[PDB]
C-alpha cells in the first residue's frame, strides 16, 4: 500500500542530461516525488531567428525525464503558475486509468495539482499535456518528455544478461509547424493563442515546417553536442510524442535497442537505424570503440539536415585500425 | 451587420477553445447554451472577455484591441441566434 | 484433400462486433464458407454531412473479420451486383497464389465467382479488392477488411503460456483523398466514376483529407463505442490496407501486441504504442484495469484529432486507487 | 591482425542480381577486396521520359551488393573520374568509426581512395554517399547500396535451425524529387549542379514526384522481371537509404524476414508486409509454392502504383490447387 511506502523527493535536471538513479537495485518499491512547473513561452526554434509560440514542462524541449524502478509509485505535482495564458495537464503513458493521469490533472493558471501512479511497468514512456479539445496543439507545441521504469535489477539482454550504462543522455524529438505569411516569411505571433488558427491549418498539411531535437535547429551541436568516451557504454532515450522517427548514430550502431521501448521485452542487436513509433519513447545503448564526432540523426536525411532533427556526439579516446583503416588517402587515380 | 475582423480574430485564437468546448466553453453556434449569454447582452459579454473568466484568459489570451473584441464577440453571438 | 473435407457455414457480422468463433478447438480442418456481397455507395464520413464515393465489401468500412483456425480452407462466394458500376475482386493476404485470389475473382456487375484456398499461416491479414490498374483507388474508397487466422490451438505468449480473450473487436483504419473545389469545401459527386480523376490528384500528394475508423469520423462512438468491464480481456484487431498507422490506447496498453500480425512470432508487452505497416493487419490484447471512457487512437495526433482517427471505448467496473490516485485535486498554488 | 590476412578481390555484378558468395563458409576471416567508381550522369526515370540528375556508384541505381562474411575486413577502393563534377565520399552503416568511413573517403573528381574496415556485426546495411552539407542531395539522386554480412555459419531461424536461399536479388528504392516548371512539367536540366537549388525545394516538401525500384518506373517487369520457380527460395534485399518503405509479395509472403536487416536477431516468419526503416536495408526470404506473375511493391499502394515502387517476380512450375482453387470462375448471377 503506498501510503506505508518511503518516499522520495528527487530533483530534476534539464535534457539532454538525466536525474542520478540507480539501474540494478536491492531496494524495494517507493513513492518517488517530482514537481514539474508549465512555462509558456516564445522560443527562438532555428539559425534563422523563426520563433515558436512554445508550451513545455519545467522550461524544456522536452520536459525532463523522470526516473523510477518497476514496481515504483510517481507522485507528481503539476504546477501552471498565473502566468500563463493556457489550462494543461498530463497524461502518462506509463500509468493505467483516467487518460493517463490527464483527468485528475487540469490546472488552470494559478493552479496545482498532485496525481499518483503505480509505474508497474517497465520501459521509457512518453508522458505529455492532453487538454481535452485541444490535444495535438499543446503537444507539438513543446509538451512532452519521458518516464524511464527500470527493471529493479537493470537491463537484460535476450538471455538474460545484465546490461549497464555509464551515462543515459534523453533527445527529445519535435515537429513543428510554423506559419508563413503570404510574403513567404515565417508568421511571428504576439501571444500563444494568437498562434492557433495559422498553425492548426499546417498541422493539417501534416508536413512539418522544421523537424528539432530539444527545442532548436544545432541544440546538440557544437558547444552543447553530447559527449562520451571510448569503451563507455551510453543509453540513448529518443522520444517522439506524434510523429515518427528513425534514430541512427552515424558511425555506431545500436548495440542493444528496444524500439518499442519496453524493458520486459528481449532488444534487437546491432542495428543501423531504429524506429520510434509517434507517440513513443524508445531506449538504445552503444559502447563506443571509435573517437570522433558522430552525428545523431534522423535518417530520413531530409529530415535531419533540412529540417532539423540531427545532434553531434563528440567521443575522446584512441583510434582502432583493427576496426577501420585509411589503407590509401585520397590522390590522384594512377 | 458583422465585421469581417470578428470572424478573423476568432479564426485566430479564440476558436480553440469555442470550437469544441475547451474547459466547458459555450461552444460557437450552440443555440441553447448561447441563450442566458445573448440575454446579457454584447456589452456586459465584451466585458468579461475583457476581464477573463475562469479558463479563459484575459482578452481571451490575444493583444487585440477593445473593437476587435466587440467583432469577435458579435460573431459568436450571431451563430446562435 | 479438401475436396472430402466437411464444410461449415459463417453468418458474418458487421464491425466493430467479430462473428463468434472458437480461439481453441478441438475439431480438424474444414472448409469454412463465406459470401460478401460489394456495395459501392455515397457514404457520410462526418457530422458535417461531407460524402465520400464508397466502395465496400458487404456494406461496410472495413469489410466484416472472417475468422478461422491455420488448416481451414477459406471458401469464399464474391458476388458484384448488377446495381454496381465497377468491376471488383478479392486479394486475399493470408492466401498462397494468383494475386491472392484477385486473378481468379475478377467479377464484372452482375457476376458472382467462388475461391477456395488453404489458409495455412496464423495471423491477422488484409483482405482488398485489386482490380488491374484501378487498385489504390478501389482500396482507398473502402474495399479492405481482415481475415484473422487463429492458432488451431488459440493464441500463445513468448513462453507457450495460453492468452485467451473475452471479446474481439475489429478496427479498420482508412485515409481518404476526397478532392476540395474554389470554395474550399468538400466535393460531392453524383456518381463514383464522376469522382475518379479528382481523388487520384488528391491520392499523388500522399495526404489524407480524412483518417478514418470504420468509415466515419467518430464511427467508434456513443452507441457504438467498443465496450467492455474492468476484469475483461479484449483483442484489438487494427487494419490498415494503405498507409501506416500506430495504435494507442489511452489510459491503458497493449498487454501483448502482435504488431506485424502474425501469431506465429512471439508478441512484445507492455507497449504503449505500437505500429501497423501499411498493407497489414496487426492484433494486440489488454485487460482492463480501470473503469472510463478510454481514447483508441492513431499517435499522430494531428490524424487522430484533426482527420477523424480516434474512436471510444466505453469501460464498467470499480476504480483502483493502488493504479491511480488523484492526492490532490486541482486547487490554487499556495 | 588484418594485415597479414589472407585478401581476396571480388567482382561486383549489377542490380538486381548479387555476385557469386557462399552463405555457410568454411573459410577463416580475409580481407576482401572490391572497388567501385562513381558515375554522374542522367537518367530517365520514367516512362513520360522525365529526367533525374543522377549519381551514382558505379553506374546503377541502387549501387551493386557487396557481400561478405562476419569477420571479414571490406576494403574499398572508391575511385571518381576526372569526368565527375562533385566531390564524393562512401559511409558504411556497416562499419564503426569516422562517420562511416565518409571522413577518410572524401573524393574530388580525379581522385581515388581506399578504406578498410572490419565487418563485425552481421546483417544487411546501408551504404551511401555523404559530401558534408550535401548529404540528402547526393543520397535521393541515388548514391546508395547495400553490404550483406552474412553469418560464418549462414542464417538461422528462431530456433537456430538453418535456413539457406537458392538465388538473391538486391532491391534499391528510392524517393525521387524533380521539380516542375511554370507550366507544370518536369524540369529537364543541362547540368547536374543546374538541378541542385530546385531540387532542395522539392526535398523540404517531403513529399517525392516518383519512387522507383532500381532506378526506374518498371525498372524490374517485363524482360526485367525476377524470376524463380515452384520449391525455389528467394533472398530479397530491400534497400531504401532516406524513407521508410513497407515491402509485400502479392499472393506471397515473407517466410522469414529481418525487417530492421540483422542477422543476429531473430527473424519473424509469415509476414504479409514488413518495414524497411529509411536509413536501413532488411532481408526477407521465401520459397515459392505457386507459379505466375507475382507483384513486389511497396504497400503504400498510391506510392506503387501512382508514384512506381512496384516490379514483378516471373515464377515457372506447377499450380497448386490444394493452395488455392477456383472453385467457380466469374458467371452471371442467376
Ligand atoms: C478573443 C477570443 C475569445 C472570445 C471573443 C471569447 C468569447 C467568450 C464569451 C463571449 C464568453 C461568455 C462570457 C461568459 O461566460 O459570461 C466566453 C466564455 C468562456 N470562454 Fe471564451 N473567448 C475567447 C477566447 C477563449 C479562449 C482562448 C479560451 C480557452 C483558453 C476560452 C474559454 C472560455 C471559457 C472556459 C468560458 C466560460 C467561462 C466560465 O464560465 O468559467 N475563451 N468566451
Ligand atoms: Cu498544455
Ligand atoms: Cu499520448
Ligand atoms: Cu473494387
Ligand atoms: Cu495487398
Ligand atoms: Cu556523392
Ligand atoms: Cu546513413
Amino acid at each position: 500500500d503506498a501510503d506505508k511506502l518511503p518516499h522520495t523527493k528527487v530533483t530534476l535536471v534539464a535534457p539532454p542530461q538525466v536525474h542520478p538513479h540507480e539501474q540494478a537495485t536491492k531496494s524495494g518499491p517507493k513513492v518517488v516525488e517530482f514537481t514539474m512547473t508549465i512555462e509558456e513561452k516564445k522560443m527562438v526554434i532555428d539559425d534563422k531567428g523563426t520563433t515558436l509560440q512554445a508550451m513545455t514542462f519545467n522550461g524544456s524541449m522536452p520536459g525532463p525525464t523522470l526516473v523510477v524502478h518497476e514496481g515504483d509509485y510517481v507522485q507528481l505535482t503539476l504546477v501552471n503558475p498565473a502566468t500563463n495564458a493556457m489550462p494543461h495537464n498530463v497524461d502518462f503513458h506509463g500509468a493505467t486509468g483516467a487518460l493517463g493521469g490527464a483527468k485528475l490533472t487540469n490546472v488552470n493558471p494559478g493552479e496545482q495539482a498532485t496525481l499518483r501512479f503505480k509505474a508497474d511497468r517497465s520501459g521509457t514512456f512518453v508522458y505529455h499535456c492532453a487538454p481535452e479539445g485541444m490535444v495535438p496543439w499543446h503537444v507539438v507545441s513543446g509538451m512532452s518528455g519521458t518516464l524511464m521504469v527500470l527493471p529493479r535489477d537493470g537491463l537484460k539482454d535476450p538471455q538474460g544478461k545484465p546490461l549497464h550504462y555509464d551515462r543515459a543522455y534523453t533527445i527529445g524529438e519535435f515537429d513543428l509547424y510554423i506559419p508563413k505569411g503570404p510574403d513567404g516569411k515565417y508568421k511571428d505571433y504576439a501571444t500563444l493563442a494568437e498562434s492557433y488558427g495559422d498553425t492548426v491549418q499546417v498541422m493539417r498539411t501534416l508536413t512539418p515546417s522544421h523537424i528539432v531535437f530539444n527545442g532548436k535547429v544545432g541544440a546538440l551541436t557544437g558547444a552543447n553536442a553530447l559527449t562520451a568516451k571510448v569503451g563507455e557504454t551510453v543509453l540513448l532515450i529518443h522520444s517522439q510524442a506524434n510523429r515518427d522517427t528513425r534514430p541512427h548514430l552515424i558511425g555506431g550502431h545500436g548495440d542493444w535497442v528496444w524500439e518499442t521501448g519496453k524493458f520486459a521485452n528481449p532488444p534487437q542487436r546491432d542495428l543501423e537505424t531504429w524506429f520510434i513509433r509517434g507517440g513513443s519513447a524508445g531506449a538504445a545503448l552503444y559502447t563506443f570503440k571509435q573517437p570522433g564526432v558522430y552525428a545523431y540523426l534522423n535518417h530520413n536525411l531530409i529530415e535531419a539536415f533540412e529540417l532539423g532533427a540531427a545532434g553531434h556526439i563528440k567521443v575522446e579516446g584512441k583510434w582502432n585500425d583493427d576496426l577501420m583503416k585509411q589503407i590509401k588517402a585520397p590522390a590522384p587515380i594512377p | 451587420q458583422l465585421d469581417p475582423a470578428g470572424e478573423k480574430l476568432y479564426r485566430s485564437a479564440c476558436v480553440v477553445c469555442h470550437a469544441s468546448g475547451v474547459a466547458n466553453a459555450p461552444k460557437l453556434g450552440d443555440k441553447q447554451a448561447w441563450a442566458p449569454f445573448l440575454a446579457q447582452g454584447a456589452d456586459a459579454l465584451l466585458a468579461t472577455v475583457l476581464k477573463g473568466k475562469g479558463a479563459m484568459p484575459p482578452r481571451g489570451g490575444t493583444a487585440a484591441d477593445e473593437a476587435t473584441l466587440r467583432a469577435a464577440v458579435a460573431y459568436m453571438m450571431d451563430a446562435a441566434r
